[PDB]
RNA sequence: UAAAUAUAGUUUAAAAACAUCAGAUUGUGAAUCUGACAACAGAGGCUUACGACCCCUUAUUUACCCCA
């Protein structure tokens, strides 16, 4: 393609690009539909393969100072196992938590308003939002509600986990909440909603809109929330919080993290020390 | 090296409605040509900052084109700009110390008058010509001309072809030497004296354009026989790109207008702005309007809308690019399509069904009509304008309750063609008080009731004005400096008309019964309202013996009470909201229960609430009390004594259509009060 | 309306540190190894280049209260 050919030149210019650029990605510079758009993209290939050989220039470092090392170099109660105890420990956790847990769900209806580079960012994020889930003293039965089979979200999770997404600890089905649990127990929680959440209900089915939108679109969880009477909830951020500056919508990881906390008899302000610190300056 | 997106952006298409005015943009200045009533909405609905404005240019010294001029100085004082510049007739000077009349000492920002007779402005952007032409056979013979000429731009550095001869690339280290390169110096490297030239690509020599207002017969032939204009004709080193034409349809199709055009280039585009276009220029207005029209067709009607040298039509928000490409860009053109909004309303949560079950709940004279031709405070805004209400006493009369700039505009987007005998059929104009926003519509009226008593054949007679004595010295200042509109008027002072007013001279007496005999009144009233003095109130009793009463910008009045006994309509005013009680008192203004506690002293049959702010313009907040009594006006609303009953229905379909903007002016009302907590 | 402001895991800095994910039966530096992910709000420009410079959108904060 002619595009293998363009970059050459931009290369020649000098405008941030890097050395070499996979078939995969030449597929994706053609959905670029103006230069300021493809500058973007360069650049974040650019950095890539920067931190790519810093992080491979610093390994090296370390393995050749691992092996002088090396050159230079009882009764237990245990083998060092511990690594492999914890994931097994956290897995009967999990089981447990699938039969009796709090379920919480995460709305996947949301591929449609995403672009490629927020849906990776989605994927990362429900990936650190389960690590919490699982590694918790109390889970929460999580539930990959909306999503498609054959979906880019589905595909792009099934990428990141491997075989481990059949054997991860969660339900994910291609239905919605509300057909799941009853209409009346459903809190859709969103930034957007008039009514502050007062206090964490043990009774209560949570839904977290999986939903990056750096392209901020005001309301769609709200939207979605409504068209299906459910009721919405947003955090109490203007009450705890001297809000300065940032968006008040927060990471998926965060969400999950102030809940947890929540769930397991904290107050709010042990909740919100979750909230970016840059974001706030104290409790009020 | 000189600025790299220049394009020429049409505020207004030169409509009736609207007039022209001219957008230019740079990264470094922006210019406006003109200002005429209503450029100030235009614009802030269309998302063009004037805060940034450098230069308004003025191509005669004409209400129409000085219109909205004393409205932006006031808007973009707030802004907080420190300076600007006026550019056009000399007489810019003595219409500034008229505005001051009433618009207070417009101090915090600086106005200087450069005029034609001045040497030439130069920026960032552009050099630009003040071209002097007079009419053959104050001043009214005086328009300007602009040409505008782009500073030469720096040649774009070429890198591939530094690299070519062997030169260093050096993106950073040979950067200093790329100001050179850029600047055109012989450069000293590759062990030769190269000139820059071939390594920067050809520097333009800059675009020049046009910006001729030819208003009538007169100004034609000076025009062709222009010395400075046959300059920039036909020489080969100095092209024009684009002319843009203010003058009228029977100006354009003169030989020898046309005959001019031809001079310039082939090459260079001409714009023509005038009557011709009809285009949209208030889009909001009109969404709003269609989208009200559902609810109820009677009170909320629909607003009317519409060879030798290659010429282009006006129209909003078009856009000629002058760098780095000369091209019509068409992208920001306002497309008004109104199956879109009645898609986009009947959509909305709960509005169809309010709408569907009014209908359900459905199934005195017509005269008089009271049109809401605008019911805002202060700044106009995309929903409501200033103020303006138009009530029609018969078929054949009609009597203007405050008139501020956009009013025309308004009355001409309501009526359309038919606005030609509605200005016919105008009988009195009432003014309140002095605020800016209360009589600045009122040349406007005064020169086009002029046009449209010619189109009807009728004889022009003055328009007989009720307003303080203050407006006087203010026309009398704009008549003597600037154009002449006194000719218009016959001015009853405000207080003449008050009960128990001493008899005045033996002509305001006979004005005063022309005033009763033509608008068939028995009585018109005035009273003095408590806001910052010379503030009037007016009551109409019409000999059937229907009275309204019209409190203009007031407190609650006592005198106003005592005036308006048992009225049938008062038209009052909710500028504040309640709760914003300390603001009323200072601002000397009435919130919404107030102005409703005054109509239940008068024992009004019913009470319509006008000047909102903007603070809350999109839906007043609704108070619950008195429903059956108490009506709010929008835009372009009409209103008869038989739509009474009908108004207090209106409420939940209305709700529902300004249910967005209904949440976040109560978040407002709470986040004030957590304010006020913490 | 005007100003600053906007780190999608968190900070700091003007790229790192700490985190995240998959694999590992680890002889107790696994204090590790092999992979995955790497986008300083969003969109579009200008320029030799830039997170500067322009513009728009959204959001935050504050000021204003609407043309005082
Ligand atoms: O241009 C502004 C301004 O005139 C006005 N405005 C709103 N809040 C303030 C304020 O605190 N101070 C001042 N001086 N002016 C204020 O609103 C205009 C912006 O309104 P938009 O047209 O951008 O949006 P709109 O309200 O129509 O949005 P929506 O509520 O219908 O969604
Ligand atoms: C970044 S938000 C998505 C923003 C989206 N525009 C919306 O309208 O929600 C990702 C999810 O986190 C949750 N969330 C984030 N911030 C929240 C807040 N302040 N209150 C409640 N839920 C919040 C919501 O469930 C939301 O769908
Ligand atoms: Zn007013
Ligand atoms: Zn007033």
């Amino acid at each position: 393609a002619a595009t293998r050919e363009f970059i050459e030149m931009w290369r020649l210019l000098g405008r941030e690009v890097p050395e070499h650029i996979t078939e995969e990605e030449l597929k994706t510079l053609m959905e670029c539909v103006s230069n300021t758009a493809k500058k973007k993209y360069l650049k974040y290939l650019y950095t890539k393969e920067k931190v790519k050989k810093a992080r491979q220039i610093k390994k090296e470092m370390k393995a050749a100072a691992r092996e002088e090392a090396k050159n230079i170099k009882k009764n237990f109660l245990f083998l060092r196992l511990w690594d492999r105890n914890m994931d097994i420990a956290m897995g009967w956790k999990g089981a447990q938590a699938m039969q009796f847990g709090q379920p919480l769900v995460f709305d996947m209806a949301y591929e449609n308003y995403m672009k490629r580079k927020e849906l990776q960012n989605t994927v990362s994020q429900l990936l650190e939002s389960e690590g919490w889930n699982r590694r918790n003293v109390d889970p929460f039965h999580i539930y990959f509600c909306n999503l498609k089979i054959d979906g880019a979200l589905h595909r792009e999770l099934v990428k990141r986990y491997q075989e481990k997404w059949d054997k991860l600890l969660l339900t994910s089905t291609e239905k919605s909440h509300v057909d799941l649990f009853p209409k009346d127990s459903i809190i859709y929680l969103t930034a957007d909603s008039p009514n502050v959440m007062t206090t964490f209900r043990h009774d209560k089915v949570y839904v977290i809109g999986s939903f990056v939108d750096k392209s901020m679109q005001p309301g769609t969880s709200l939207a979605k929330a409504k068209r299906l009477n459910l009721a919405t909830e947003c955090l109490p951020l203007d009450k705890y919080l001297q809000w300065e500056i940032g968006n008040k919508n927060l990471t998926l990881d965060q969400m999950i993290r102030i809940l947890l906390c929540l769930k397991n008899n904290g107050n709010w302000q042990e909740a919100l020390q979750f909230v970016p610190k840059r974001k706030h300056t104290g409790f009020l | 090296g000189g600025p790299n997106t220049v394009y020429l952006q049409v505020v207004a298409a030169g409509s009736r409605d609207s007039g022209a005015a001219l957008y230019v943009f740079s990264e470094f200045n922006r210019y406006l040509f003109n200002c005429g009533e209503g450029v100030q909405r235009l614009m802030q609905e269309h998302k063009l900052k004037v805060a940034r404005l450098d230069n308004i240019f003025l191509t005669r010294m004409h209400w129409s084109n000085v219109g909205g001029l004393s409205g932006m100085i006031l808007t973009l004082k707030e802004t907080g700009l420190p300076k600007c510049v006026l550019s056009g007739p000399p007489q810019l000077e003595k219409y500034l110390e008229a505005i001051k009349i009433f618009s207070g000492p417009l101090k915090g920002i600086e106005l200087a008058v450069r005029p034609h007779s001045a040497p030439e402005y130069e920026d960032e952007t552009m050099t630009v010509y003040q071209i002097p032409i007079h009419s053959e056979q104050r001043d009214s013979s005086l328009v300007v001309a602009f040409i505008c000429k782009l500073h030469l731009k720096r040649g774009n550095f070429l890198v591939l072809k530094a690299k070519e001869m062997g030169l260093p690339v050096g993106t950073a280290a040979i950067a200093p030497i790329i100001a050179a390169v850029k600047d055109g110096k012989s450069i000293t490297h590759e062990g030769r004296e190269i000139l820059a030239e071939e390594l920067c690509t050809p520097p333009d020599p800059g675009a020049a354009f046009v910006v001729v207002e030819c208003p009538d017969e007169s100004f034609i032939q000076p025009i062709c026989e222009n010395a400075t204009f046959q300059r920039y004709q036909g020489k080969a080193d100095a092209p024009v790109a684009l002319v843009v034409h203010m003058a009228p349809a029977s100006v354009l199709v003169d030989s020898r207008y046309q005959q001019w055009m031809e001079r310039f280039g082939p090459d260079t585009q001409h714009l023509v702005l005038n009557e011709n276009c009809a285009s949209v220029h208030n889009l909001r207005s009109h969404k709003i309007q269609t989208q009200l029209n559902l609810i109820h067709p009677d009170i909320f009607p629909l607003l009317t809308s519409f060879l030798s040298v290659p010429m282009v039509q006006g129209e909003c928000l078009l856009k000629y690019q002058l760098r780095p490409r000369r091209e019509w860009q068409r992208d920001a053109i306002i497309t008004c399509n109104p199956e879109e909004f009645i898609v986009e309303a009947l959509q909305l949560p709960n509005f169809q069904q309010s709408v569907q079950e009014y209908r359900r709940s459905a199934q005195r004279s017509q005269y008089p009509e009271i049109i809401f031709l605008g019911t805002g405070s202060a700044i106009p805004m995309k929903i409501r304008n200033v103020s303006a209400t138009l009530v029609n006493i018969s078929p054949d009369t009609s009597l203007l309750l405050d008139c501020g700039e956009g009013t025309f505009g308004q009355l001409c987007r309501h009526y359309g063609d038919q606005v030609d005998r509605v200005l016919g059929t105008l009988a009195a104009v009432f003014v309140s008080h002095l605020h800016a926003d209360h009589h600045t519509g009122l040349p406007s009226i005064l020169l086009q009731r002029e046009r449209a008593l010619a189109s009807l054949g009728k004889p022009l007679h003055p328009l007989l004005v009720v307003a303080p004595n203050q407006l006087k010295a203010w026309l009398q200042q704009y008549h003597n400096q600037c154009q002449e509109v006194l000719h218009h008027i016959s001015m009853i002072p405000a207080k003449c008309l008050q009960e128990g007013a001493e008899i005045s001279s033996p002509a305001v007496e006979r004005l005063i019964s022309s005033l009763l005999r033509t608008c068939d009144l028995e009585e018109f009233q005035t009273c003095l309202v408590r806001h910052c003095k010379h503030a009037f109130g007016c009551a109409l009793v019409h000999t059937s013996g229907w009275k309204v009463v019209y409190s203009g910008d007031t407190m609650p009045c006592e005198a106003l009470v005592r005036m308006g006994k048992d009225a049938t309509l008062l038209i009052h005013e909710a500028t504040l909201e309640d709760g914003l009680e300390e603001e009323a008192v200072e601002k000397t203004h009435s919130t919404t229960s107030q102005a409703i506690s005054v109509g239940m002293r008068m024992n009004a049959e019913f009470i319509m609430l006008n000047h909102f702010s903007q603070r809350y313009a999109k839906v007043p907040l609704f108070s619950p009390n008195f429903s059956e009594k108490v009506g709010v006006a929008f835009d372009h609303m009409k209103v008869c004594f038989g739509d009474f009953p009908t108004m207090p229905k209106l409420i939940p379909p209305l709700k529902a259509l300004f249910a967005g903007d209904i949440e976040e002016m109560e978040e407002r009302r709470e986040k004030r009060e957590l304010r006020q907590v913490r």
